[PDB]
C-alpha cells in the first residue's frame, strides 16, 4: 500500500523511506522443486504410437 | 615440512619478477612474486564466485549459475548483476591461470629442469581463452562465454553444439576427440609397462627397460623407446587441447552452416564429382 | 516403492566410496619416498602414512 | 620446541585474546539482535 | 592446559586459526546476505517488524 | 634455444636388431628387426619382430572376417560401385537390425550381417586379450597391462548388454564413421541428454585428468631429462637427482607430490577409470533411468533458467503429439 | 603484543595484511555495486527518499 | 583407557577430531538450514505451532 | 580368540573399523531421511499413526 | 581341509571373505530395497495379506 | 608387533567397546521403535 | 612417543574436554528443542 | 619511516606498484565507459542534467 | 630524473613502455573505430551536429 | 633477526599506520552513512 | 643490503612522487565533478 | 651499468623524447576535438 498523504509505501502499516522494490534473485530464477513440478509445466505425455 | 631430501634444493634465484622479495617457501608451497599475485586473483574470484551463488535462486553446488551477459552489451562491461560479475570473475581467472603458469616457470628455473611444464600448461590456458576471450571477441560480445557452472555450462556446450546442427561432423573436432581417445589409450599402456616391469610377480627379478622394450614392440610393431613415449604423450596430450581451440574457434566466427554440409567439398574432388 | 533413492544414484554412492578408497591408497603409494618429513618440531607424516620403502631385487646376473 | 616457561607466557595470550575476541562478537550478537531478532 | 602449546607450535595454530576463522565469517555473511530476511544490503534499513518472515504452516 | 629434447640430431644403430629373448613354445616370433629413420627421429628405432601364438592367429582370422563382411556390404549399399565406395566411404554403415524383432535372428540384408560381423568382432577382440595376457606372463611381467585393456572391453561389452537389456538388437551401434557418431548423437536424444548421466559426467572427468596427468607427466620428464630422467626403471630403482626434482617442482608448485612409480599407478587408475565408469554409465541407461535430465531434475543437478514459453491448459493437451510409430507402407492415392 | 614480529617474519606478514585488505575491498566495492541501493555509478546522485529499498512480497 | 593415546599420538588424533567435528557440524547445519521446518535463518522468529510439518498419510 | 590381533595390527583395524562405522551410519541415516515415512527433520512430530505408509497391494 | 590356510594367507582370504560378505548383503539388500514387495522402510508395517504382490496372468 | 599377552590385553578393551557399542545402539533401536515402529 | 604418566595425565584434560564439550551441546540441544521440537 | 626501504627492496616494488595501479585505472576506466551515466565516448556531450539516472 | 636509469636498464624500460603504449592506442582506437559517435571510417564525414550522439534521461 | 628492541620499533608504527588508516576509515562510513543510511 | 641514508635518501622522492601523484589524482576529480557529479 | 654521465645524457634524450611525443598528441586531441569533440 502506498500512503496518499505523501507517496510513501507503507509496510505493516508503518512507513519506508525510499523507492520500495520487490526483491528477486538474479532474473527472477526459481529452483525447480520436483519432476512432477516440471512435468505439469510441460504438454502431456505423447500419445501412443500408431503401428 | 621438507622431504628427507629436500633442503638442499631451498636455494634462492631462479625468478623471473621480484627478486629476493618473496622468494621463500610457505609449508611445502614455493611463493614468489607470481605466488602473490596467484593468492590474489585466486581469493578474489573465488569469492566473488560466492557473491554470485549468494544473489542466484540456489547454495546447490550442482546448481549455481553466474552467467555472461546479454549479447547486446557487445565488448562492455555489462551491470554486474545482469553478466558483469561473470567478466570480473573471468579477469581473475586470467589473471590466476597466467600467475600460475609463471610461478611454475620460476619454480622450474630453480630447479634447473627445462620449461615443459610451463608450456605445456599454456595449451590449457589457450583453450580457456579462446572459449571465454577470442572467440566471443571475433563474435563482437562477451555474452558468447560459458557461464560458471558445474552444470550450466554442460547446457552451454550442448546449444553451442546444435547451432552447427551435428557437432560430430566438425572436421578439427574428430581429430581433437582422435587424440583424446589416443592419449587415454597411450596413457593406460605406459603405466601398465612402467608398473608391469617394476611390480613382476611374486619371486621374479624386476624387470629391465628391455623387457619393456619387447613387450612394447609386439603391442604395435616398433619400439618407441622411453624418451619416445613420454614426446608421444606430451604431444598427444597438449594437441588434443590446441585441436579443442581449432575446433572451438572455427564454429561460429569462419564456419556458420551445419557442419555435416562443410563435408560438400569432399564429394565435389573433380575425379568424382 | 522408495521414490526418491534410486538404482543410479545407489551406485552412484558405490563409486565415491571406492574412490575415495583408492584416492587414500594412492597417496599411502606416494609416500614410499621422502618421507618421513623433516620438520622442526622432528618428523611428519602426512596423512594417510605411507607405505614403507621399497627395496628392488635386481637381476641375478644376466 | 618452547620451553613449559614460554608455553605458560604464550597460553596467557592465547586465552586472553580467544576471550576479547569472543567478546566482541557478543556484543555484536547484542547489536544485531537489538537490530532484527532471529527467533 | 598450556602445555597444548608444548605438543602444537602456536605459530602454526594461529595460522590455521586465523584461516578457520576468516573462512567462516565470509560464509556467514554471505550465507545472511543471500537470505530474505537479512539482506541487510537492500533491506537493512526496514524495522523487525518489517523485515521478512518465511512461510508458516497453514492451519489446516 | 636451449636444447628441449624433443627431437634426436644424432641416431646410432647397431649392425644386429636384438631378438626375443625366451618362451619360444606354442608359437614363434614372425619376421626380423629393421630400423626406420623417421620413427628413430620420433622415438627408438627398431620396427621389430612380433608375436602372434595360437590366440594371436586366431584374432586376427576372427577379425579379418569380420571387417571383410563390414566392408563387402559397406560396398554393397552403393550397388558396388567402387568411385562410391571411396567418395561417400564415411557415411557407409553395415546397420543394426529392426526393432521389431527383438533379440530374434533378422534376415541377412537386414541386420543378419550384422550380428555376424559383431559376434567375430567381439571373439576377435577376446582372443587378443589372451593374447596380450600370455604375453605379459611369458615376458615374466605384470598384468597391468591386459587389466588395463579389459576395462575398455567393458565398455566396448556395455554395446552389447545394454541392448540385450532394453531387448532389442536395432540398439545396437552400427559399423560407420559417421554412422557410429550419428548413433552417439541419438542415443543421448532418445535418453534425454547423456550429460546428466553422472556416471557420463565421471568418465569425462577421467578422460580430461588422463589428458592433464600425461601433459604434466610428459612435461615432467623431459623437463628432467637433461639428467637421465626417462631412465625410470632405473630412477625407481636407484633414485636420482632427476627424480628428487621432479618430485619437489610438483610439491613447491601444488603442496604434495607423487613418487617415480606412484605417478604411473595414478596415470593407470584415470586411464582405466574412464572406460570403467562409462560402461556403468551406459549399462544403467535405458535400464534404470529413461531420461536422464528428469534423474538430474529430481537428484539437484539442473539449474533453473527463466521460462521462455508459457503453455495454456489447451495447449498443454494440443501440444502433445505421438509417440513414433511404423513407417507407412504404402503409397495412398488421394483420388477419392 | 610486538612478539608477533618475533614469530612471523614482518617482510611478508604485512604482504599478506596489504593483500587481504585488497581483496577484501574489491569484494566489498564490487557487492555494492551490485546491489540496487547502492549502485552509485548509476543512481549516486539520487537522495535517500528516491534511494532503492528492498521488500518481500506484500502477501495479501 | 588413557592407552590409547600409546597407540595413538595424541597431536594427531585432536587434529582428525578437529576435523571430523567441523565437517560434521557444518553438514548438520546445512541439512537443517536446506529444510522447510529449520530454515531458521528465514523463519526462526515463527512459533513453534506455525513452523512447517511434513505431510501425513492420508485418512481412508 | 585374540591371536586374531597378531595376525592384524590393532592400529590399523581400529581406524578400519571406526571408518566402516562411520560411513555405514551415514549410510543408514541418508537413506532414511530420503523416505517418506521416516523423514524425521520434517515430519518428525507425526505420531506412529499419522506417519506415511507405502501403498498396499492394489484392490479391485 | 585346513591346508587351503596353507594354500592361501589367512590374512589374504579373510579380507576378500569379508569383501565378498560385505558387496553381497549390500547387493540383496538394495534389491529388496528396490522392489515394491520388499520395500520395508516405506511398507514393513503393512502385514502378509496386503502386501504387493507381482502381476500372475499368465492369460485370463 | 604385539606380544600375545599384549594381543590378550588388548581383546579384552574391544570385546568389551564392541558390546558396550552394540548396548547402546539396543537402546537407540528401542527410542526409535517406540516412536515409529518400521514392522 | 609418550611415558604412560604422560598419557595417563593427557586422557584427564581430554575427558574434561569431551565432558564440557558435550554438556553445551546438551544445552544446545534443549534450546533448540523448547524452540522447535523435532518429535 | 624510510625503513620499509631496508625490508622491501624499492626498485623491485616500484615495478610491482606501477602494474597494480596500470590495472586499477584501467578497471575503473572500463567500468564508467560501459555505465549508462559514464559512456562518455557516447554521450559525454550531454551535460549534467540530461545524463542518465539509474532510477528504477 | 636520471637516476631511475641507474636503478632500472634503460634498453628494458624503452621495451617496456612502447609495448604499453602500441597496446594502449590500439584499445583506444578499436574503442573508438566500435563506438557509434566515433566510427571514423563508415561516418566520419559527418559534421558535428549530424554525429550520433546517446540517448539522454527521460523528462520525469 | 631482528631483536625485541626492533620488534618493539616495528610494532609502533604498524600501530600508528592502523589507526590512521581505521581512521580514514571511519570518516568514509561516516560519509555514507550520512548520504545512505543502511540501517 | 641498501644502507640507511640510500633509504631515507629513496623515501624523500618516494613520498614526494606519491603526493604529487595524489594531488594530480585530486585534480583530475575536480574536473571530473565539475562535468558530471556522481553524488 | 652504466655511468652517471651516460645517465645523465640518456635521460635529456628521453625527456624530450617524451616532450616531441606529447606534443604530437596534444595537436591530434586539438584536431580531433575540432572536429568531433567529446563533451
Ligand atoms: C572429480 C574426480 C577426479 C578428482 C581427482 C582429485 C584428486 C585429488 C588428489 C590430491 C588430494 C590430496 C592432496 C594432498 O595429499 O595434500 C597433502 C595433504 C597433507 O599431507 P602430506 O603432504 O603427506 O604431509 C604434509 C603435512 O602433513 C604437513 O605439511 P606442512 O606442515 O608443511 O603444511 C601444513 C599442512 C596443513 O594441512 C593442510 O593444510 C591439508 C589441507 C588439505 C585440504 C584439501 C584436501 C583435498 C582432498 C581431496 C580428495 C577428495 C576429498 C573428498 O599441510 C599442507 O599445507 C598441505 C597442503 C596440501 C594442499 C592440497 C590441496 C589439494 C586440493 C585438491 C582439491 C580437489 C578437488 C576435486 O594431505 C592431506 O591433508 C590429507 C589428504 C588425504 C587424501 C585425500 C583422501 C580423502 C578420502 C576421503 C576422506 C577420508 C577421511 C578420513
Ligand atoms: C550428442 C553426443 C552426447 C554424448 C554421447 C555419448 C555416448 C552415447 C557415449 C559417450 C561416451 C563417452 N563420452 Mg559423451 N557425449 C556427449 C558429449 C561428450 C563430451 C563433450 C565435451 O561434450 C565429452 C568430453 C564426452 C566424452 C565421453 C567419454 C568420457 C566417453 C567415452 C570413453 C571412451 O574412452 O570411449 C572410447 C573407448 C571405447 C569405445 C572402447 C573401445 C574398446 C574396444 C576393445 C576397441 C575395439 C577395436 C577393435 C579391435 C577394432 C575395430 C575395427 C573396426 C570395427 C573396423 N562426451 C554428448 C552429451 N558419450 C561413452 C560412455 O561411456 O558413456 C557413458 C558412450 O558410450
Ligand atoms: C593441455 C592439455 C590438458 C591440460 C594440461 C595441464 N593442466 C595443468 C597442467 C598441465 C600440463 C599444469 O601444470 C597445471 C597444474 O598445476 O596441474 C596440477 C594444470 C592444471 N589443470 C587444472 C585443471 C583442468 N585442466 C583441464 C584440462 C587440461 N589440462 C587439458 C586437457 C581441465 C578441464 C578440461 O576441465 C581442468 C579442470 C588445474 C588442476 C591446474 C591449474 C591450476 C591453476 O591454474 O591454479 C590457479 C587457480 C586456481 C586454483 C583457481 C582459480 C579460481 C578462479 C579465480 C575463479 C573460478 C573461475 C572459473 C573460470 C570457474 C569455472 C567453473 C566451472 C564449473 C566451469
Ligand atoms: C583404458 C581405456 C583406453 C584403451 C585402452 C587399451 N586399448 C587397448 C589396450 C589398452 C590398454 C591394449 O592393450 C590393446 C592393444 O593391443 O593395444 C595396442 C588395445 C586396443 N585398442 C584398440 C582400439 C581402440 N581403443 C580405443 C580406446 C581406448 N583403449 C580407451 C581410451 C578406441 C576408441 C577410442 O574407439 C579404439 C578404436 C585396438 C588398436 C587394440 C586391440 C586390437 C584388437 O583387439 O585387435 C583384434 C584384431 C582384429 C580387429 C583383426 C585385424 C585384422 C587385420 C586386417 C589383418 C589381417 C591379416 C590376415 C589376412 C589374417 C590372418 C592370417 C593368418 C594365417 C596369419
Ligand atoms: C496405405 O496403407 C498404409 C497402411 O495402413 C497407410 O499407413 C498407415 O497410416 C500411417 C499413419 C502410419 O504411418 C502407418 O503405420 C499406417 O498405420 C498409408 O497411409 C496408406 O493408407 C491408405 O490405405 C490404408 C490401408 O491400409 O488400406 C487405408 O487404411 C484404412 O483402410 C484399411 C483397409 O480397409 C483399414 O484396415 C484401416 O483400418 C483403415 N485405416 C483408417 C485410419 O481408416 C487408408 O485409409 C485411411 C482413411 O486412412 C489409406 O489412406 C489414404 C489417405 O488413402
Ligand atoms: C539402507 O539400509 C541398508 C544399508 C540397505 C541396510 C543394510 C545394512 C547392512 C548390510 C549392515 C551391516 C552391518 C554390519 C555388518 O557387519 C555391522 C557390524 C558392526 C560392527 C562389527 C560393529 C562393531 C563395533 C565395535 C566397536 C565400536 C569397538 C570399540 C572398541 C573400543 C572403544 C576399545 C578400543 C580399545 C582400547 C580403548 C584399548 C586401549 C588400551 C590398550 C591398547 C592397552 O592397554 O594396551
Ligand atoms: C544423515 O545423517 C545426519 C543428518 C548427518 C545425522 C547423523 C549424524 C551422525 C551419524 C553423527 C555422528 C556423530 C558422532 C559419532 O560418534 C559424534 C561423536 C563425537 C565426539 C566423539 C566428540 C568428542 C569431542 C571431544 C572434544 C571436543 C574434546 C576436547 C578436548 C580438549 C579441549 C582438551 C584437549 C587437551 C588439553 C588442552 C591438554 C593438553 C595437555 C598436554 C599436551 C599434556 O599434558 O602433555
Ligand atoms: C560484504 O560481505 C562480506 C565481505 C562477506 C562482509 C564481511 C566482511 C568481513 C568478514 C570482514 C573482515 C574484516 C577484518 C577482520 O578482521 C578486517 C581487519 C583489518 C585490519 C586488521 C586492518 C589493519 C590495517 C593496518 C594497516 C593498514 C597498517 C599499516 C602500517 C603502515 C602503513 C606502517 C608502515 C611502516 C612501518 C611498519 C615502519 C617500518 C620500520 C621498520 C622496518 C624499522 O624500524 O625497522
Ligand atoms: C569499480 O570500482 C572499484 C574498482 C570496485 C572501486 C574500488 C577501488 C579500490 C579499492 C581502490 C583502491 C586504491 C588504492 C588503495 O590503496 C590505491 C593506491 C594508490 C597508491 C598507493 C599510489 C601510489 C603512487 C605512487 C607513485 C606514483 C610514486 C612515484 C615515485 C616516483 C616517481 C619517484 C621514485 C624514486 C626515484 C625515481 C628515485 C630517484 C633517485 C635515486 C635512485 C637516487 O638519488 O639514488
Ligand atoms: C578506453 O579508454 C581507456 C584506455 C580505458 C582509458 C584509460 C587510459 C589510461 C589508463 C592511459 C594511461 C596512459 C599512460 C600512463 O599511465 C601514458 C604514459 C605515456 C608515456 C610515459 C609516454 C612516453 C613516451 C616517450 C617516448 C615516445 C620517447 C621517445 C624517444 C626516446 C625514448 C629516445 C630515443 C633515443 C635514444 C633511445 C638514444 C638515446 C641516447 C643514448 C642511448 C646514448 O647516447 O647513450
Ligand atoms: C575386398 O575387401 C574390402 C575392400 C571390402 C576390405 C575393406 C573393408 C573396409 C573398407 C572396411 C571399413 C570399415 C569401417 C570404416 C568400419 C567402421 C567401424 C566403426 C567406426 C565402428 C564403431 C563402433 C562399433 C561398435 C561399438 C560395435 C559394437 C558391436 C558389438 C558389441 C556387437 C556384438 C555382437 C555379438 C556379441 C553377437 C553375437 C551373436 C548372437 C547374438 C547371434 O549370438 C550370441
Ligand atoms: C552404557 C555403557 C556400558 C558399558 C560400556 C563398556 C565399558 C565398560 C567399562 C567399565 C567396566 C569394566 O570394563 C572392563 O574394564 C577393564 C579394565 O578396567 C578391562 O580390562 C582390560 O584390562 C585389564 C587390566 O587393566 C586386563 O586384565 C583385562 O584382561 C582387559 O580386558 C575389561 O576389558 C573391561 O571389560
Ligand atoms: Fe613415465
Amino acid at each position: 500500500p502506498v500512503d496518499p498523504t505523501t507517496g510513501q509505501t507503507l509496510i505493516n502499516g508503518r512507513p519506508v523511506v525510499g523507492r520500495v522494490f520487490i526483491m528477486r534473485k538474479t532474473d527472477g530464477t526459481v529452483k525447480y522443486p520436483n519432476v512432477a513440478d516440471v512435468v505439469a509445466h510441460e504438454a502431456l505425455a505423447p500419445l501412443p504410437p500408431v503401428v | 615440512a621438507m622431504l628427507s631430501f629436500e633442503k638442499k634444493y631451498r636455494v634462492r634465484g631462479g625468478t623471473l619478477i621480484g627478486g629476493d622479495l618473496f622468494d621463500f617457501w610457505f609449508g611445502p608451497f614455493y611463493v614468489g612474486f607470481f605466488g602473490v599475485t596467484t593468492i590474489f586473483f585466486v581469493t578474489l574470484g573465488t569469492l566473488l564466485c560466492v557473491w554470485g551463488a549468494a544473489m542466484g535462486p540456489t547454495w546447490n553446488l550442482w546448481q549455481i549459475n553466474i552467467a555472461p551477459p546479454d549479447l547486446k552489451y557487445g565488448l562492455g562491461l555489462a551491470p554486474l548483476r545482469e553478466g558483469g560479475l561473470w567478466q570480473i570473475i573471468t579477469l581473475c581467472a586470467l589473471g590466476a591461470f597466467g600467475s600460475w603458469a609463471l610461478r611454475q616457470a620460476e619454480i622450474a628455473r630453480k630447479l634447473g629442469m627445462g620449461m615443459h611444464i610451463p608450456w605445456a600448461y599454456g595449451g590449457a590456458i589457450l583453450a580457456y581463452t579462446t572459449l571465454v576471450v577470442i572467440r566471443p571477441f571475433l563474435l563482437g560480445a562477451w555474452g558468447h562465454g560459458f557461464p560458471y557452472g558445474i552444470f550450466s555450462h554442460l547446457d552451454w556446450v550442448s546449444n553451442v553444439g546444435y547451432q552447427y546442427l551435428h557437432f560430430h561432423y566438425n572436421p578439427a573436432h574428430m581429430i581433437a576427440v582422435t587424440f583424446f581417445f589416443t592419449n587415454c589409450l597411450a596413457l593406460a599402456m605406459h603405466g601398465s609397462l612402467i608398473l608391469s616391469v617394476t611390480n613382476p610377480p611374486k619371486g621374479t627379478p624386476t624387470g629391465t627397460s628391455e623387457q619393456e622394450n619387447v613387450f612394447f614392440r609386439d603391442l604395435l610393431g616398433y619400439s618407441i623407446g622411453a624418451i619416445g613415449i613420454h614426446r608421444l604423450g606430451l604431444f598427444l596430450a597438449v594437441g588434443a587441447a590446441v585441436w579443442s581451440a581449432i575446433c572451438i574457434v572455427i564454429s561460429g566466427p569462419f564456419w556458420t552452416q551445419g557442419w555435416p554440409e562443410w563435408w560438400n567439398w569432399w564429394l565435389n574432388l573433380p575425379i568424382w564429382k | 516403492m522408495m521414490e526418491y533413492i534410486d538404482g543410479a544414484q545407489i551406485a552412484l554412492y558405490a563409486f565415491w566410496l571406492f574412490f575415495f578408497g583408492l584416492i587414500i591408497y594412492l597417496r599411502r603409494e606416494d609416500k614410499r619416498e621422502g618421507y618421513p618429513l623433516e620438520s622442526p618440531q622432528g618428523p611428519r607424516d602426512g596423512w594417510p602414512k605411507g607405505a614403507p620403502k621399497k627395496t628392488y631385487v635386481h637381476r641375478d646376473h644376466g | 620446541g618452547m620451553t613449559e616457561e614460554e608455553a605458560r607466557r604464550f597460553h596467557g595470550y592465547m586465552v586472553t585474546g580467544t576471550l576479547g575476541y569472543v567478546v566482541v562478537a557478543s556484543v555484536a550478537h547484542f547489536l544485531a539482535w537489538s537490530w532484527r531478532p532471529w527467533f | 592446559m598450556h602445555r597444548i602449546w608444548l605438543m602444537y607450535d602456536p605459530r602454526r595454530v594461529m595460522v590455521a586459526l586465523v584461516g578457520f576463522l576468516a573462512v567462516l565469517a565470509l560464509v556467514i555473511h554471505f550465507v545472511l546476505l543471500s537470505s530474505q530476511r537479512y539482506s541487510w544490503i537492500e533491506n537493512g534499513t526496514l524495522g523487525a517488524d518489517q523485515a521478512p518472515v518465511g512461510a508458516s504452516a497453514p492451519a489446516a | 634455444l636451449e636444447y628441449q629434447n624433443l627431437f634426436t640430431r644424432v641416431q646410432v644403430r647397431t649392425v644386429p636388431e636384438p631378438g626375443i629373448p625366451i618362451d619360444e613354445s606354442t608359437g614363434t616370433r614372425y619376421g626380423t628387426g629393421t630400423f626406420s629413420y623417421l620413427a628413430g627421429k620420433f622415438g627408438d628405432a627398431q620396427i621389430g619382430p612380433i608375436y602372434l601364438g595360437w590366440a594371436g592367429v586366431l584374432s586376427l582370422i576372427f577379425g579379418f572376417i569380420a571387417i571383410e563382411i563390414i566392408g563387402l556390404n559397406m560396398w554393397a549399399s552403393v550397388g558396388w560401385d567402387p568411385v562410391e565406395f571411396i567418395r561417400q566411404l564415411p557415411w557407409l554403415a553395415l546397420e543394426p537390425p529392426p526393432p521389431q524383432y527383438g533379440l530374434r535372428v533378422p534376415p541377412l540384408n537386414q541386420g543378419g550381417w550384422y550380428l555376424m560381423a559383431g559376434f567375430f568382432l567381439t571373439v576377435s577382440i577376446i582372443l587378443w586379450w589372451i593374447r596380450i595376457y600370455r604375453r605379459a606372463r611369458a615376458l615374466q611381467m605384470g598384468s597391468h597391462l591386459p587389466w588395463a585393456f579389459a576395462s575398455a572391453i567393458f565398455l566396448y561389452s556395455t554395446f552389447f548388454f545394454q541392448p540385450l537389456l532394453v531387448g532389442s538388437w536395432s540398439e545396437m551401434v552400427p559399423f560407420g564413421i559417421f554412422p557410429h557418431l550419428d548413433w552417439t548423437s541419438a542415443f543421448s536424444i532418445r535418453y534425454g541428454n547423456l550429460y546428466y548421466n553422472p556416471f557420463h559426467a565421471l568418465s569425462i572427468a577421467f578422460l580430461y585428468g588422463s589428458a592433464v596427468l600425461f601433459a604434466m607427466h610428459g612435461a615432467t620428464i623431459l623437463a628432467v631429462a637433461r639428467m637421465g630422467g626417462e631412465r625410470e626403471i632405473e630412477q625407481i630403482t636407484d633414485r636420482g637427482t632427476a627424480a628428487e626434482r621432479s618430485m619437489l617442482f610438483w610439491r613447491w608448485c601444488m603442496g604434495f607430490n607423487a613418487t617415480m612409480e606412484s605417478i604411473h599407478r595414478w596415470a593407470w587408475w584415470f586411464a582405466v577409470l574412464t572406460t570403467f565408469t562409462g560402461g556403468i554409465g551406459i549399462l544403467l541407461t535405458g535400464t534404470v533411468v529413461d531420461n536422464w535430465y528428469l534423474w538430474g531434475v529430481k537428484h539437484g543437478l539442473v539449474a533453473p533458467y527463466p521460462a521462455q514459453n508459457q503453455l495454456t491448459p489447451e495447449q498443454q493437451d494440443l501440444l502433445r503429439g505421438r509417440y513414433q510409430g511404423t513407417a507407412p507402407d504404402s503409397f495412398p492415392s488421394y483420388v477419392v
